[PDB]
DNA sequence: TGCATCCGTGAGTCGAGGGT
DNA sequence: TTGTGGGAGCTGTCACGGATGCA
RNA sequence: CCUCGA
């Protein structure tokens, strides 16, 4: 839990790398969720 | 000029060319030229020299390259930022943000679909270019050309506009809140109170 | 599949691309938007040769 | 030939698709669909150009393929979620959806309490044995399988599961005015 | 290189209910 | 996947500063 | 967003 006193607040731009160390999977599919099941498809954009 | 001297120069067109222009950049050395422009130059040229050299001098004093201005891969906001919900009627609704991230995902599938097949390299520029124009949607809607629309001729909010103005984060969501323990009703005077 | 500028910095005015590699604003629409090419490399020894 | 015959494709074809984006944007009104569609197209002729006979009219073959590739759209619309798109959904909204949804927006009160005991619930446990206490806490709120939770305490699976239905049954014995309170009764 | 034009910015606060 | 095939609105806003483009 | 309230 944090205890709120930081000392800075910085921006940069961001490397594709930075991009890809953020990432937790690729989104491939444009699919959101089923319409049967109202469940989110794999790899789309709610996997 | 590539049928005939094609083997003694490269040239290409979009965001790869600028990309391997922004290579074989060299930021000391542009930056000494702009610095001698300023201290040797007048008028016009040295107020064109500042205005780049502040560009060029912020690119190398801070450690970060230029490159960044030019993505091979785009994040993706987490979902619940962009929610998605049912309504009454079996429709849904979605932020903008979703069919824009969506757009960009239908144009980057088929420009792979269309690499792979060889296509002609009109209608592979077609698609690299219509991929361009929609992260350029997903960044900033409306900033070039005809903002991407949804139903009724609205220009869907992109990431640029959850900022701006008294809609956006700052103003609307951090400058202000809704808070808990508060209420409201009408007022009426009551002249038998103490002050 | 294909790299992308961030439209922050191509068109945001002023155009910190057009800036950074002293180019106007409209040659860069021409070439990010596939209406003109761009020289990346000459080999200037072998055009001398 | 292979790709002499492509490089007649697009000497050909591409004035076509000049104006079938013309075409394409009639039948779908938005120019970034207009686009999509007539990449599609695009896409689906260069693939099948082989099967068209040379000499022809190119211009209804291709109308066509654009014309098939609307209406095959228009179908694969009707199987996914019907989407619509908002600046920010509302609060009414949000609230709508929390009305059908498993969990609605649970407020910080209804957390709060949740966090503290339950006080009729924490005394009946209190009430019972230690063993039988623990036995029951296990299986019942933590659902360790019976070997398992045979693992735990260093006690065989007929034990535990002695403790088991006897702390329940005792549980049972008190908390009886708690499942009336509650819905547990019916 | 010298400007004219164009384009990009900003344009009060809090409420109610209705609900593609 | 073959005789022909090009949108729906839009403007009834305004002051200001500085890039951008033109010659 | 619309219509309304101060």
């Amino acid at each position: 839990l944090d205890v709120n006193f930081f000392d800075e607040l910085r921006i940069g731009l961001a490397t594709a790398e930075d991009i890809r160390q953020w990432s937790y999977g690729e989104v491939k599919k444009p699919e959101t969720i089923n319409y049967r099941t109202l469940k989110p498809e794999k790899d789309g954009l709610f996997c | 000029l590539v049928d005939r001297y094609g083997e003694y120069f490269t040239g290409a067109m979009g965001a790869e060319s600028i990309q391997k222009l922004i290579e074989n950049f060299d930021i000391d050395a542009e930056a000494e030229s702009l610095r001698d422009v300023i201290r040797n130059g007048k008028g016009q040229k040295k107020l064109r020299a500042l205005k780049r050299l502040k560009v060029v001098a912020a690119f190398q004093q801070s450690g970060n390259s230029p490159m960044g201005m030019v993505l091979d891969a785009v994040p993706v906001i987490p979902p619940e930022l962009r929610p998605m919900v049912q309504l009454d009627g079996g429709r849904f609704a979605t932020s903008d943000l979703n069919d824009l991230y969506r757009r960009v995902i239908n144009r980057n599938n088929r420009l792979k679909r269309l690499i792979d097949l060889g296509a002609p390299e009109i209608i592979v520029n077609n698609e690299k270019r219509m991929l361009q124009e929609s992260v350029d949607a997903l960044f900033d809607n409306g900033r070039r050309g005809r903002p991407v629309t949804g139903p009724g001729n609205r220009p869907l909010k992109s990431l640029s506009d959850l900022l701006k103005g008294k809609q956006g984060r700052f103003r609307q969501n951090l400058l202000g809140k809704r808070v808990d323990y508060s209420g409201r009703s009408v007022i009426v005077v009551g002249p038998q109170l103490k002050l | 599949a294909a790299p992308v500028t961030h439209i922050w910095y191509f068109k945001g005015v002023p155009s910190r691309l057009g800036y950074l590699l002293d180019l106007a604003p409209k040659d860069l629409e021409k070439i990010i938007y596939f209406a003109a090419y761009v020289i990346t490399s000459v080999d200037e020894e072998m055009r001398h040769n | 030939t292979d790709e002499e015959l492509t490089a007649r494709f697009e000497r050909d074809a591409i004035p076509l698709l000049d104006q079938l984006y013309g075409g394409a944007l009639r039948m779908t009104r938005n120019p970034a669909d207009a686009e999509d569609l007539l990449q599609e197209t695009m896409v689906k002729a260069y693939a099948g150009f082989r099967s068209f006979r040379h000499g022809t009219n190119l211009k209804a073959w291709l109308y066509r393929i654009l014309t098939n590739t609307y209406i095959n759209s228009y179908r694969k619309k009707q199987r996914q979620p019907a989407e619509y798109p908002t600046e920010q959904i509302t609060d009414w909204q949000l609230a709508s959806n929390a009305e059908h949804s498993s969990t609605g927006l649970r407020s910080a009160e209804v957390e709060a309490l949740e966090a503290l005991p339950d006080t009729e619930i924490k005394e009946a446990l209190q009430a019972l044995p230690e063993e039988f206490r623990m036995a029951v806490y296990y299986a019942d709120v933590e659902g360790f399988p019976y070997k398992e939770i045979a693992e735990i305490m260093d006690t065989p699976i007929g034990t535990v599961m002695s403790r088991l239905h006897r702390g329940r049954r005792q549980l049972r014995g008190l908390l009886a005015d708690v499942a009336r309170d509650r819905g547990f009764a019916r």
